[PDB]
RNA sequence: AUUCCGGUUGAUCCUGCCGGAGGCCACUGCUAUGGGGGUCCGACUAAGCCAUGCGAGUCAAGGGGGCGUCCCUUCUGGGACGCCACCGGCGGACGGCUCAGUAACACGUCGGUAACCUACCCUCGGGAGGGGGAUAACCCCGGGAAACUGGGGCUAAUCCCCCAUAGGCCUGGGGUACUGGAAGGUCCCCAGGCCGAAAGGGAGCCGUAAGGCUCCGCCCGAGGAUGGGCCGGCGGCCGAUUAGGUAGUUGGUGGGGUAACGGCCCACCAAGCCGAAGAUCGGUACGGGCCGUGAGAGCGGGAGCCCGGAGAUGGACACUGAGACACGGGUCCAGGCCCUACGGGGCGCAGCAGGCGCGAAACCUCCGCAAUGCGGGAAACCGCGACGGGGGGACCCCCAGUGCCGUGCCUCUGGCACGGCUUUUCCGGAGUGUAAAAAGCUCCGGGAAUAAGGGCUGGGCAAGGCCGGUGGCAGCCGCCGCGGUAAUACCGGCGGCCCGAGUGGUGGCCACUAUUAUUGGGCCUAAAGCGGCCGUAGCCGGGCCCGUAAGUCCCUGGCGAAAUCCCACGGCUCAACCGUGGG
């Protein structure tokens, strides 16, 4: 009889010296400009949680599975990782660049209001962006669908001002 | 900084009004209790002498603090239900 | 290490019956002894403070219940670990409020606003029945209540009968029996919170429970205990159960 | 665990390796028992004198024994008068 | 005292070690020899929960009913048996299956003495 | 990720083990900018020993007094107002701490008590009649070094005692009125007996009085309710280099005792009872919800939070109470201490802080009853090292920083020069926050300013055929294996590769390991078929028909606490965390 410990939300690499998985986490890793490898081992293992939950479902009976099934393909498509016409065999195709693509650091810099990534990350980590009027300082968070048309400047950040010199600079892109 | 009344519900076993509201306010320092008190009597029409306000909370990178606060119909009532230390902290009692 | 009574209840270790946070704090008031049982019972400090949001401590809440502003099956009750159970009016005049404490479909309790008319009904299941010094028939309900009548009335009452009582008065309305056709209302199980009619009752070997099975209005039919079947009217409820 | 240095002494690399390896004998505390340690080091030997107080830590090897060519010894000395080994033999620190 | 507990040994013939102390609730009192007397004597015991015991160490009134309800109140003379102990009917000890004479002849104790205090027998035919 | 790679040879294929590679927990080297959430922090060795402080109090509406203020009538004395102590009531048996002992009805689950007790609380039906007596406080006088304690007088009660009636228990003879599945139960009528109640006390408002209204009260009976006691079926370690164990032992009859049934005990009658399906004995250990690991089967642990059980230096005993044979109550022995004016008298932190010892191993001698809850009170309210708040700590988890942009140069995974921008974080202020603080949150001023280390570099395994020192010595090496004067393998510099507020070392568990093999291993030559056969328990057992449904399968009621686990939504900025529903 032991009480709860909290765990870990990410999975180390089964083995840390692999040639072909560091090739291919440091080109992740040099695109979207994250801080260290536990932030792509985090987003990494939320995709193999989709993936394990979307297998468990597939092979089961009973309402509650029809109920998980409903609430994880709605979820998905909230997220909006999949289609609004999506499946359940749909699940199994997403990607971890579909998950990283979601985050607030990479809708901000597409978006235009800022002229990389780093500076996205840069404006998100000092306040400069509000979403759905809120401020978020994470630049990790998950920016669901029906918020991501709400995503601008913060309205007393120096930004907001179009004769900002940096703003200038970012929207001459 | 403007004041708007989410929410006011009339107490009668306790004889009073509890009003929960909401300060909108573009970045400026969060507002005075003896501010707030000042402007909510004056916009709902109540008697300085007998509102107390539980709570003024800011939030986190946020323009919009709530606030609670309670309106009574008796002074002596007021004293026999509020604790010392709510009113010492808004100023009812010199202390 | 264990010497005596126990005084305290910790909140992880509450009856599964409150709406009660059992993480917001340690300790959750131990109900004294009274009407109804543990399961089926609430103290009135959480019906005032939570259930209601009259007060937000339980200083006001024992304040408002010594002045006397609330009442429970018609009595003034001021102990703030009273027990409250099911088939329960409470009532506050100076709001003009009156409940009637039921079970939830999920086993948890629930304050059903009722009528003021109704508010002076209060059902009782006669959980047992005997004689006491003298020729006097002695009942007991399913709160602990007690009443009394002669023997010539012996056979106006039975087990599982439910009787309509006035309170506070304590007078005898009207007793609908248990039998085929009578409805009825589930109190705890896994069928609680269901309504039906009675359709037929089983009986087994040695002590094992009476079992009834009541049919929905839908339709379907479902089986429970006998005991958990309470009497509330002959062809139509008689007490509003939503 | 704990101990007192009593001696030190050398032992002879095993075949095909040959040299001098330099330890000590150190007396736990626990019980009095009496155990070969390791000092691990270009010149950690240097840094142990006679009735000083060592900590000693097993030594990495196959079934929690001996490591190496060096098998008689199962432990190495970590730190000396409270002050890590490795922090004097690369020279941060001065011993006690 | 008088401990009233579980026994040290199983039924297979093995060993029980204590895993507790004694405990009040489980203690038994000394046995109550009530004695054919010249007078009654009784005291009270306070008993667990605070209820009470009478206990009647020397009888000398018997009451003798006889198939008919009719109860008479008769001094006790002799203990002739009680099969309770071999000793107790040379001892003159009265027992709750003790056969003792009185004026009207033979009767039989159907009471306990010792847990309610008075002597109760059925008239022999 | 349901996985492999290195090592027996001159070279090959096997068996077999060892080592790498992952997760978790405990110590520990080097190093460290922040903020949140949680059930983390002297469990492993000593359930070893403790200085000092605190951790259980409350009631003036039960009673008589002392002190002080006031209104006074006025030597009298009346009344308010507070403070103090005493008697008196309740509580102190809960909470808090630890895992020693225990292999046991201790724990889990399902049932039984028709064999039993219970202050506080709820309902109904009843009662409160007449007397009597001490003593605390106070006063006089002390004794004793202290701790404690003597004598005399004067008082009150919801203090104590007695009488009376209701009521309680036992037994004998009759009727069957009730609940139950079934009455040694309950109800009614006679008979013999034992035992045997109360406080109309207190407060407020009226009333000329009388009397009235209300609030908190007292006793008995029948039920509940709350907390327990006891009992039964089933379930969960290792040793046969432990094969016999038991004599109140197993059962009976008759009794005692208990609150209760019982060999629990007693008096007699029998020879019963347990056991290779492992008794007895010995080793180890608090049991469970659960946690760690694994794709799963499974293996391992079961200190922190919840429930249950035991303990209060090691034993053994009793008093008061509903409840104890009682951590901050009592008596004796053993063990260790303290004061003494030598006669004598006291103590045991496995309670919160703190100290010694033991060790590889673990924190302040802090603020408040403001929230939750408990005891007391009619209530306001008082107390609570429970709890809540803060302090120290590389306890676990979540979110971030140690700048960004444009141009130009360069030995271009980066560095440098120039011109701009932000203040996450740091520093100084105003609000909000808090029981009061602090932390957090909004805002104002200065400014890239205040912030990167640890291992590794021959393969397994990502990373140098570069330079200097040592020349089987120093040394390295989990394994293979390097070093003997051209060392990619040791030391140092310059480069580089991994992770990053972390990174290394040691012990332990799981996978690796189909090297424990039910899923799912082997036994001709590598570990292993008894030298051979006969046969008892056990295990596995030909075909068809009929019957029962114990196993089996399907449906439906009563259970298997909560927390923990998974999913969706909502609240703290998202998350960690918590709430609402489903599983």
């Amino acid at each position: 009889g032991d009480p709860k410990r909290q765990r870990k939300k990410y999975e180390t690499p089964p083995h840390p010296w692999i040639k072909e998985r560091l090739d291919r986490e440091r080109v992740l890793m040099d695109k979207y400009e994250l801080k260290n490898k536990k932030e792509l081992w985090k987003h990494e293992t939320q995709l193999k949680n989709f993936r394990r939950r979307a297998r468990r479902l597939l092979a089961a009976r009973g309402k509650q599975a029809e109920i998980e099934r409903e609430q994880l393909l709605a979820r998905l498509k909230r997220l909006g990782l999949l289609p609004e016409d999506a499946v359940l065999d749909d699940v199994l195709s997403l990607t971890i660049e579909d998950i990283l693509e979601r985050r607030l650091q990479t809708i901000v810099y597409k978006k235009g209001l800022a002229r990389t990534m780093r500076q996205a990350r840069q404006l998100i980590v000092h306040g400069h962006i509000e979403v759905n009027g809120q401020i978020i300082r994470s630049p990790s968070y998950l920016v669901l669908k029906e918020e991501e048309d709400t995503i601008t400047y913060a309205r007393t950040s120096p930004f907001a001002n179009p004769q900002h010199p940096e703003r200038m600079m970012i929207e001459k892109a | 900084m403007e004041i708007r009344i989410k929410e006011i519900k009339e107490n009668k076993l306790i004889g009073r009004k509890e009003i929960y509201f909401e300060i909108y306010h573009p970045g400026e320092p969060t507002p005075s209790r003896k501010d707030v008190k000042g402007k909510l009597v004056a916009m709902l029409d109540l008697n300085p002498e007998t509102t107390v306000i539980q709570y003024i909370r800011s939030y986190f990178g946020s323009y919009i603090s709530k606030g609670y606060a309670k309106a009574y119909d008796s002074k002596e009532r007021m004293l026999y239900i509020e604790p010392e230390y709510i009113l010492i902290r808004d100023g009812l009692i010199e202390k | 290490a264990r010497k005596g009574p126990k005084r305290h209840l910790k909140r992880l270790a509450a009856p599964t019956s409150w709406y009660i946070e059992r993480k917001a704090y340690k300790w959750a008031v131990r109900p004294r002894p009274g009407p109804h049982n543990m399961r089926t019972s609430i103290p009135l400090l959480y019906i005032v403070r939570d259930y209601l949001g009259y007060a937000k401590t339980a200083r006001e809440a024992r304040k408002i219940l010594n002045e006397g502003k609330f009442l429970v099956d018609g009595r003034v009750r001021k102990d703030y670990k009273f027990p409250v159970g099911i088939m329960d009016v409470v009532s506050i005049p100076e709001t003009g409020e009156h409940y009637r404490v039921l079970p939830n479909r999920i086993g948890k309790l629930i304050l059903h606003p009722i009528s003021e008319d109704e508010a002076f009904i209060k059902p009782l299941r006669i959980r047992n029945k005997r004689m006491i010094k003298g020729a006097r028939v002695q009942l007991n309900f399913h709160d602990g209540t007690n009443h009394i009548v002669s023997i010539a009335e012996k056979d106006n009452y039975f087990t599982s009968y439910t009787v309509l009582m006035k309170v506070p008065e304590r007078e005898i309305l009207e007793v609908l029996p248990f039998e085929k056709g009578a409805y009825v209302f589930v109190t705890q199980g896994k069928n609680v919170a269901r309504k039906g009619r009675i359709v037929e009752i089983k009986r087994f070997p040695m002590g094992w429970p009476d079992v009834v099975t009541i049919e929905d209005e839908e339709g379907e039919l479902f089986d429970t205990l006998k005991e958990y079947a309470f009497v509330v009217g002959t062809d139509k409820p008689k007490i509003s159960l939503p | 665990a704990r101990g007192i240095v009593l001696e030190k002494i050398a032992v002879e690399a095993k075949q095909p390796n040959s040299g001098m390896r330099k330890a000590v004998r150190v007396q736990l505390i626990k019980n009095g028992k009496v155990v070969t340690a390791f000092c691990p080091g270009d010149g950690a030997i240097k840094f142990i004198d006679e009735h000083d107080e060592v900590i000693i830590e097993g030594i990495g090897g196959p079934k929690g024994g001996s490591m190496g060519d060096i098998p008689g010894i199962r432990y190495k000395v970590v730190k000396v008068n409270r002050v890590s080994l490795k922090e004097l033999v690369k020279g941060r620190k001065e011993k006690p | 005292a008088i401990w009233q507990g579980r026994s040290l040994k199983k039924p297979s013939g093995g060993r029980i070690v204590l895993a507790r102390k004694k405990r009040k609730r489980e203690l038994g009192r000394e046995p109550s020899n009530t004695r054919v007397a010249e007078q009654d004597k009784r005291k009270i015991i306070r008993t667990y929960g605070g209820n009470r015991k009478v206990r009647l160490t020397a009888a000398a009134y018997a009451n003798v009913f006889d198939k008919s309800g009719k109860g008479r109140k008769v001094r006790i003379i002799r203990v002739i048996e009680n099969p309770a102990n071999r000793q107790f009917a040379r001892r003159n000890i009265i027992t709750k299956g003790a056969i003792i004479e009185t004026e009207i002849g033979k009767a039989k104790v159907t009471s306990r003495p010792g847990q309610d205090g008075v002597v109760n027998a059925i008239l022999l035919e």
